[PDB]
């Protein structure tokens, strides 16, 4: 049914009992470079079953005071096994997605997550500096980041944070977040799912680009309708992230990279 | 009233005679009237477990849900 | 196992072809035969290979174990299966690296009295039981284990022609390994230096289990002692990998050496 | 808790999320302690080598 | 038997959000685990087991 | 589920029988299911040596030079 | 000709104007495995290119006293790019190799090295104790190890080396060198060629095993004839050695294996 389904990428399954279909961004399923739209000369790398595969990334808490949360693809995944090898190993990689988000309660529980996929998710920042970004804040990894309530400005000129300042009803980046619909997504409403599935193809203006430059996605995760306990003033329940590449295809193999962090 | 069957040859050597012919078939023949006599001719057969493993009236598909 | 070539005649040449030089650095050996450097004559060979084949090298009991019970613990041993215990089969099998076979296993049983004028006893009978790596091993010689239910025995009597069974290749692999170049396990980083540690060259710590071996007789108080000589045949043999032989003494089941390492005499190089 | 019907039942609570497993075992079926005693592994101690896929349910 | 070189693997079980459970209900339960072999399973060499013994 | 095969003798007997018929042949019958039961043929087959004697990539002859 | 040759295996190219030919061992040359051989269930991986190519391991030199070198397979290569990662997130693994070993001189030189490829090469201990050499000194890594002119025990009760002590006429097992030759192998000898190259199809008594439990092949190098040059008592000629895995196919994905060290 609509509800029931089972995902097995590699050697990893993921089931569901309480499911709203799954969402196939703009129609498209995720695919290797054609022939015809191939750019790089040299042979491509091709994982297959060791980076496609269901990575967990860290469990967050959801509570009533919640803003959001947001990550970035494939920054998210880079430590994430051998995907992450061939992701540093090469100068260039290219890879689609399959997010499955999460989040189980019960039949007295009230609230509604609205997950959506986001290309090119450029996020605002803190200081009166355009593009001030430092690239250590704008890849977090795997713990991905924050929403906040409010836009508060850097003004410590010794020390500037430069990092991002994403209000949540302006999504982060001066737009109305209830028009955020218009990008591909799905809802976690308590009394209707468990979780949302989205399948996500390699969208980008090249066919292939640097992972380690450029974010292709965003996953932005809202608090739509907050959470609420029949009289707990007190809850918290938890939403994991489990993100499986697909179709991966690397060019351009040399030495390592290993980026600045913090 | 010999029987002839043939054997499931393990290892092999560099013959012929390893891989065909009566040199990999062996001989029986009873000698006793009794059936009770005779050595196990361990020719035997296998079954479903199905008795066992899926004793179930309305028969199920692992891939459909099992309680409809 | 076949017929030789014969050689023809060849006369003499003044020829561009050259056979007699070569050049070994590319790894071949030079298939040259004495009609490429000689005047030869036509001979028809009768003379065959059929005793050199890897399975009639093989084809010879050889002594693997002398396994002793002395019927007055002593009233019942155990014998770890191997090869290596004695050095004759074991050069032979490692002229290859693995193997694949099956043997036939002859078992020599001599006894005696241990004094010239005491004690006396009736015809012994022995049981020889396998223990596959897992069963319970003996601890009395008479124990509920010698019951042997699922265990393969063999009954013995004292004075019957040697007993002989046939064991089919048991291997967990494709073929046995002469030679491991490895271990069972692998420490970790962060473990205890007693953790992870294991043989070298070892591979499971009971490949094949072993012999119990017991006299079944009530043990008088006569003093008697028995040897149980096991006698193996690799039959129905495949070979892989050449090596050259072991040319120095034994040290232990490894590769190990100590000892005899100088093993060439001393001859001129200008004396025949 | 051993060699009682206890010894069956692993306990699970509400509490929040934690990493750490719930239970642990080690695939031999027929030495673990927890897998030698079960019908797959009662049958397993009758034999010297086993081979095949295994599966485990959860109620 | 437990042996390194024909060492299997682990088998563990975590949780991958959490139990949830309402007001006025049991907030602790239990789980059963079974284990059977898939059709693809086979044992040979056959031998003794060391489950049953007889003292005298 | 007999084999009969021919020896190959090597001292003949002063006999027609040393020369031809069933006198050169010998005679073969498995009693035994298990392959490992059996004894060795010994019809065992040879090969050649040249993964050994000469694992080259690009094959060479004698009269022509090695090194070229 | 017999003597010019061009190997390409994935991004390298190795170039000769001064080879013997090549051999590849046993006449087999390295291959997947076959489904009617196959053991482990699941889907392999195959790096390809991203593991398939040539790396340097580290150059050795050779001088009038050298007794000779030794290495094991995989283990040289076990840090090498995305052959090494793949090695160490699969619990099986199977690969063969091109060997291809370098060494230029000039005219007025001499000397010969014999390049042998032992399947399952065991080498001989220092102790009393059997099969006492421990896992990190049987283990060195690229930089391999050495062969010696005399057994010398080592009688340290409280602190033994067990480690190895290949003596050189026994092969380092107990073995006389001179009959090593009924191993694939080449010769580098100065007046006549640079290198050896030698083909190793995968050999083991499975179809595929622990990588880093068993090493399936070993690389020995013996100074058959010393080398020499016009009147310089001192001499020193580089021997570079590189190797490429072929048909690398790895079962049995989980987390990464990090073993002890030293
Ligand atoms: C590479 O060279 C090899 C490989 C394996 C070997 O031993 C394997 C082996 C395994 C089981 C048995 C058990 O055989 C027996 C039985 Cl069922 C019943 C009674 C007596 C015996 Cl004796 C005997 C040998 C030997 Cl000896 C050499």
């Amino acid at each position: 049914s609509v509800r029931v389904m089972q995902l097995t990428l590699g050697n990893s399954t993921i089931t569901t009992q309480e499911a709203a279909n799954s969402v196939v961004a703009y129609g498209r399923w995720p695919e290797y470079i054609k022939d015809s739209e191939a750019n790089p000369v040299d042979q491509p790398t091709e994982p297959d079953v060791a980076a496609c595969r269901f990575y967990t990334l860290d469990t967050v808490t959801w509570r009533k005071e919640s803003r959001g949360w947001w990550w970035k693809l494939p920054d998210a995944l880079k430590d994430m096994g051998l995907f992450g090898q061939n992701m540093f190993y090469h100068y260039l990689g290219r890879a689609g997605y399959t997010v499955h988000v999460q989040c189980n309660a019960s039949k007295f529980h009230q609230g509604a997550l609205g997950v959506f996929a986001v290309p090119e998710m450029c996020l605002a920042g803190d200081s009166t500096t355009h593009m001030f970004t430092k690239y250590e804040n704008a890849n977090p990894g795997e713990k991905g980041g924050e929403f906040k309530g409010s836009f508060t400005l850097d003004t410590n000129a010794t020390n500037p944070a430069r990092n991002f300042c994403p209000v949540d009803y302006l999504f982060g980046s001066g737009v109305l977040a209830g028009n955020a619909f218009v990008y591909p997504h799905q809802i976690i409403n308590l009394r209707t799912n468990n979780c949302a599935t989205l399948v996500l193809p390699y969208v980008n203006s090249l066919s292939i680009d640097s992972m380690t430059k450029h974010n292709n996605w965003g996953i932005a995760i809202l608090p739509l309708a907050p959470l609420d306990f029949a009289t707990e003033s007190s809850t918290e329940i938890p939403i994991t992230l489990t993100i499986a590449p697909m179709c991966c295809e690397f060019n351009g193999l040399r030495n390592i990279t290993v980026p600045r962090t913090q | 009233g010999a029987q002839v069957s043939s054997q499931k040859v393990g290892a092999h050597e560099n013959s012929n005679r390893a891989y065909g012919g009566s040199t990999i078939n062996y001989t029986t023949i009873n000698y006793y009237r009794d059936s009770a006599s005779n050595a196990a001719s361990k020719q035997d057969f296998a079954q479903d477990p199905s008795k066992f493993t899926e004793p179930i009236k309305d028969v199920l598909i692992k891939t459909a849900p099992t309680l409809n | 196992a076949n017929n030789l070539p014969d050689t023809q005649s060849s006369g003499p040449a003044h020829s561009k072809e050259t056979p007699a030089l070569t050049a070994v650095e590319t790894g071949a050996t030079n298939p040259l035969v004495p009609s490429d450097t000689v005047q030869t004559r036509h001979v028809i060979q009768k003379r065959t290979r059929s005793e050199s084949t890897v399975e009639s090298f093989f084809a010879r009991g050889a002594c693997v174990a002398i396994i002793e019970v002395d019927n007055d613990s002593k009233l019942f041993s155990v014998w770890k299966i191997t090869y290596k215990d004695t050095v004759q089969l074991r050069r032979k099998l490692e002229f290859f690296t693995y193997s694949r076979f099956d043997m036939e296993f002859t078992f020599v049983v001599t006894s005696n009295y241990t004094d010239a004028n005491n004690g006396h006893a009736l015809n012994q009978v022995y049981q020889i039981m396998y223990i596959p790596p897992g069963a319970p091993i003996p601890g009395k010689w008479n124990d509920y284990t010698w019951q042997t239910s699922s265990n393969p025995s063999v009954f013995y009597t004292y004075g019957a022609p040697p007993a002989r069974i046939s064991v089919p290749y048991v291997g967990i692999a494709n073929a046995y390994s002469h030679f491991y170049d490895g271990f069972a396990k692998v420490p970790l980083a962060g473990q205890a230096s007693t953790e992870g540690d294991s043989l070298y060259g070892a591979a499971s710590l009971n490949d094949f289990g072993s012999l119990a071996v017991r006299v079944v007789n009530d043990h008088n108080p006569t003093k008697l002692t028995s040897k149980i000589r096991v006698y193996m045949k690799p039959k129905h043999v495949r070979v892989w990998c050449p090596r050259p032989p072991r040319a120095v003494p034994y040290y232990g089941p490894g590769v190990d050496y100590k000892d005899g390492l100088a093993p060439l005499p001393g001859k001129g190089l200008t004396t025949y | 808790r051993k060699n009682t019907m206890d010894m069956y039942r692993v306990e699970l609570n509400d509490a929040a999320h934690s990493d750490t497993p719930i239970l642990c075992l080690s695939l031999s079926p027929a030495s673990d302690p927890r897998l030698a005693h079960t019908m797959l592994g009662e049958i397993l101690n009758y034999y010297t080598h086993w081979a095949g896929s295994l599966k485990f349910t959860f109620l | 038997i437990n042996d390194s070189f024909t060492e299997g693997g682990y088998i563990s079980m975590f949780y991958q959000t959490r139990v949830v459970v309402p007001l006025s209900t049991p907030r602790k339960m239990d789980i059963l685990g079974f284990v059977s072999a898939c059709n693809d399973f086979s044992v040979r060499l056959l031998r003794d087991t060391t489950h049953i013994s007889q003292e005298a």
